[PDB]
């Protein structure tokens, strides 16, 4: 057998069906607690729209 | 009661005093039991030191 | 307080499969006991069982029921000598 | 024996609620579920004559 | 330095396989941990009950029987309460101010013994002082040695000389009550108890034989270590003869469809047993090398054999080949020529040596090393083991007795127990007088009761 | 209860002047989980849940037992008695330990 | 383990959360670095005190 | 009549509930800013803060 | 300070404290009001802090 | 120093030393345990370090 | 200290700072290019520290 991968992500999973563990990682934010992330801002009316 | 010496009545109690957690954690057709312990039978063997 | 049989038939069924000798257990008398505490099970909620329902807690009861009178009436048949006597507990 | 913990009104009785079991006891006077020897035959009686 | 930065090096070693990690590893019916099963145990309850007087009175120096009351399914445990009386030596001691008066070592295991369990009227078990100190010695659990010296005495302040009252030390010897679990085979393990339920025609009933309060205590010589015995004018307040006792007992109940489900049938039951061979007095003096018959029956799993300094009958539970004697401070001192009397033992089958002279320090450490819940800390207390493991209350290697002709076995004395056996100590040093030794010899075996028509029998016989 | 936290320390002009030393402790939490290794939390199978843990420490007046040499009185700590002043805040970290299971 | 609210101090509460991304977690452990104590010899004992 | 026809049915209520925030600690003599971090899970509807 | 010990209680509030302190700021409109008024939640809210 | 000398043998042993030094980290459950449990192979694994 | 003093301002700045302090670390190859270049957003990253 050859030498084991080298690193690099090719070598944090086994290509053997019993033993894979997808090397994705779940996240610590829960479901309940949702951050907003991101938002959306709209244009914003010119001062001076009155002339 | 009759007092001076309840102990029987006292386990009497306690086994009346049955709820739908006491019967989830014992009971069934299948529930084991205590004091009573299955025998198997080992190998015919001996021992001893040796030089 | 119609007459149910088939509970008092499945209490049977449930005693037998463990054991169960239960003496003076006729379905006379009883099924219509059965059926009228089934009833009052009936139209009364607020103490049936977790998880079960109005005829299992029935059948439930009397399993209970039936235990504790077969549990009540057990009797020793006295030997012609002594049980205890060392004449028993030996070859013969 | 009783899923219902406390005794309630003894001459008024509890109203039947039927239990859940998924999730996500005396003889009180009978008072109410239109009682017709009596109590509520006087209303009866009284429109009558 | 609070650098701690790892979450992915786990993928690194579950990627980590190959031929080994999948024959152990692996595998679609590989049971897997984090995840337990649960099972239903029958329903059951369980108390203390007192145990009801019959016959007898607890007094010291007498006999007394207690039955074992009808009332639940089970009897699982049994323990003696006792009420040690008040201790206070006079100034008009025979012995005068060289005189200080102490409880026995081992309080317990003393002042009971032929200690009995019979059935109806034909004797089941009985156990006594060698035995108790054998297995308690032995198969000991630790945690519970604390524990265990709190219940039965030797608790620094019974064993602990007094002086006189006129001297510096005019402490009294405190009366607490002690307690003594008593072991049967149904205490043995939970799976093994008596069914009181099933067995109606059985009458069951303890029996214990209190030892005399005279030899007891211990009334020693602060400087020539001389020990003489006592008497009712030696402390204040008398002699009490009679003494307050009490036996207490466990007893579960159990659902009445178990009970219902479990009456009328025949059940075997395997219990254990002891057997005490008869002392033999040994004397170093004449000769060295000393065969003793050994006369058993049944399976017999363990042999405990001790050598017993005998010189007074004040002191007890001693093995060595010096009696303890006063040191400073008020304690008991240990002399230092003070050794295990025994060199070598060996067992012979009929002309057939089994076990050779083997050395003493073999059955001293080796052996309960291997097949023993815990090593004894007191100089004695050798055995040997036919079995894997002693305590286990399920069966293990063990060869009977009754087809095997009768075996004996030799042992040697030893250069200090043959200098001790002669006078001529100094003062304090345990040996001035002559002593004496005796030699005991506990075997434990297996036995099966069964269970016919509501009354417990041996089919064996 | 090392045998030298517990040692009374007299003032800097009697004989025993030592100072108590500072060293990191640890405590196991007693938890379900923790109690048997098949229960463990399946935090795979909870995402929705959000597992949270209190814990709520002592002042320092009650840690710290100021003792009579002589007649034995205890009186409350002050802050002008031990040089430095009591530090409110502490250097307390929780520690755990997870395991990962095949796909 | 993830701190999410206060800060570890004497006579106040501190709040964590059980870290996500594993499949399961079994053991939990709190460690703490103690301060010094160093008595004074203006205390208000004198010198027949302790600490 | 009116406890007859209101038994039995789901009954849907708005309430107010509190969540208090760990004391802290203020030294002024050190600084006179502290930053304190909330951490609360329902609708807000008001804040108290006092020293 | 004299933001939330007046202005806050002079127009989202019943009453305005008559002792030293007592700082208070409403998302909504009336705080007594057991019908609900504007207000956020800040379990999707990521972490907030006062100052 | 204190985490390999005392929790690992705390946890994953049947022991804890009463010598200074002995220092053990166990990737099984049981050290003492004669079937196997978790661990890695350093077959398959390159050069690892302790530092 | 002297890795951001010297090294970062060396590599990725135009300029190496002539007075004592002002460190620094980019995420990018060049600081000043107004063009994009490698960084990272700490919106959706959760809370980091420094120290």
């Amino acid at each position: 057998p050859p030498p084991p991968a080298p690193s690099g992500m090719q070598n944090a999973y086994s290509t053997h069906p019993d033993a894979y563990r997808t090397p994705l990682l779940a996240d610590s934010h829960a479901l309940s607690r949702m951050p907003v992330v991101q938002v959306h801002g709209p244009q914003v009316a010119p001062k001076n729209s009155h002339f | 009661t009759c007092t001076t010496g309840a102990g029987v009545t006292s386990g009497f109690i306690d086994l009346a005093t049955y709820d739908n957690l006491d019967r989830a954690l014992y009971g069934g057709k299948d529930a084991t039991t205590y004091f009573i312990k299955e025998h198997y039978p080992v190998g015919w063997f001996t021992k001893l030191p040796t030089m | 307080c119609a007459p149910r049989p088939d509970l008092v038939r499945a209490a049977m069924s449930a005693m037998v499969r463990e054991t169960g000798c239960t003496p003076n257990v006729n379905i006379r008398e009883m099924a219509i006991s059965a059926g009228v505490m089934l009833t009052k099970i009936r139209a009364n909620p607020g103490m049936l069982r977790y998880g079960m329902t109005a005829t299992q807690t029935v059948i439930y009861n009397l399993k209970e029921l039936f235990a504790a009178h077969a549990a009540r009436g057990v009797v020793f048949k006295t030997p012609a000598i002594h049980p205890a006597h060392p004449s028993q507990w030996k070859g013969f | 024996y009783s899923r219902n913990r406390g005794y309630g009104d003894p001459i008024r009785g509890d109203l039947p609620i039927v239990p859940d079991d998924g999730g996500w006891g005396a003889l009180s006077m009978i008072g109410g579920d239109a009682s017709d020897c009596g109590s509520t035959a006087v209303q009866q009686l009284i429109k009558k004559y | 330095c609070t650098t701690g930065a790892g979450v992915t090096s786990g993928f690194i070693d579950l990627a980590t396989y190959d031929n080994l990690d999948r024959a152990l590893y692996g595998g679609k019916d590989a049971t897997t941990y984090f995840i337990k099963e649960h099972y239903p145990v029958g329903w059951f309850t369980k108390l203390p009950t007192m145990a009801t007087r019959v016959s007898g009175n607890p007094a010291f120096g007498q006999e007394f029987s207690v039955g074992v009351p009808r009332s639940g399914d089970y009897v699982l445990n049994a323990w003696l309460t006792l009420k040690t009386p008040e201790i206070k030596l006079l100034e008009t001691n025979r012995l005068g101010a060289n005189g200080t008066v102490r409880w026995t070592k081992n309080l317990m295991h003393n002042a009971v013994e032929h200690a009995s369990l019979t059935f109806n009227d034909i004797c089941a078990q009985q156990f006594n002082t060698a035995y108790l100190d054998a297995w308690t010695q032995f198969n000991m659990c630790e945690g519970k040695r604390i524990g265990y010296d709190n219940m039965i005495g030797n608790t620094s302040d019974m064993t602990n000389p007094t002086p006189a009252q006129g001297q510096d030390g005019a402490r009294t010897l405190p009366s607490k009550n002690l307690v003594l679990p008593l072991p049967f085979f149904f205490s043995r393990d939970c799976g093994l108890a008596l069914p009181t339920v099933v067995l109606p025609y059985n009458e069951i009933r303890i029996n214990i034989k209190l030892r005399s309060l005279q030899e007891l205590l211990v009334f020693q010589n602060k400087d020539t270590g001389n020990v003489i015995p006592i008497s009712a004018t030696d402390i204040a307040g008398g002699l009490a003869d009679t003494v307050e006792a009490y036996v207490y007992m466990t007893v579960g109940l159990v659902s009445n469809v178990e009970r219902c489900a479990m009456a009328g049938t025949v059940r075997d039951m395997v219990v254990e047993q002891m057997q005490a061979a008869p002392t033999h007095i040994v004397n170093p003096q004449n000769t060295n090398n000393v065969h003793v018959d050994m006369r058993f029956s049944h399976a017999v799993k363990a042999l405990f054999f001790m050598v017993q300094n005998v010189t007074y009958k004040s002191v007890g539970s001693n093995y060595t080949c010096v009696t303890p004697v006063n040191g400073p401070g008020n304690t008991v001192m240990e002399p230092a020529m003070s050794v295990d009397p025994i060199k070598s033992a060996s067992l012979t089958y009929e002309n057939t040596t089994r076990l050779a002279n083997m050395g003493v320090e073999y059955y001293s450490l080796v052996q309960p090393w291997y097949f023993s819940a815990s090593i004894p800390v007191y100089t004695g207390y050798h055995m040997y083991s036919y079995a894997l493991n002693v305590g286990s209350v399920h069966p293990s290697g063990s060869t009977n007795y009754g087809r095997l002709t009768n075996a004996s076995i030799t042992v040697t004395m030893s250069p200090e127990s043959v200098v001790a056996a002669a006078g001529g100590g100094n003062n304090n040093s345990g040996y001035n007088e002559p002593q004496r030794f005796a030699l005991v010899v506990i075997a434990v075996n297996h036995n099966v009761i069964r269970i016919m028509n509501g009354s417990m029998g041996f089919p064996i016989l």
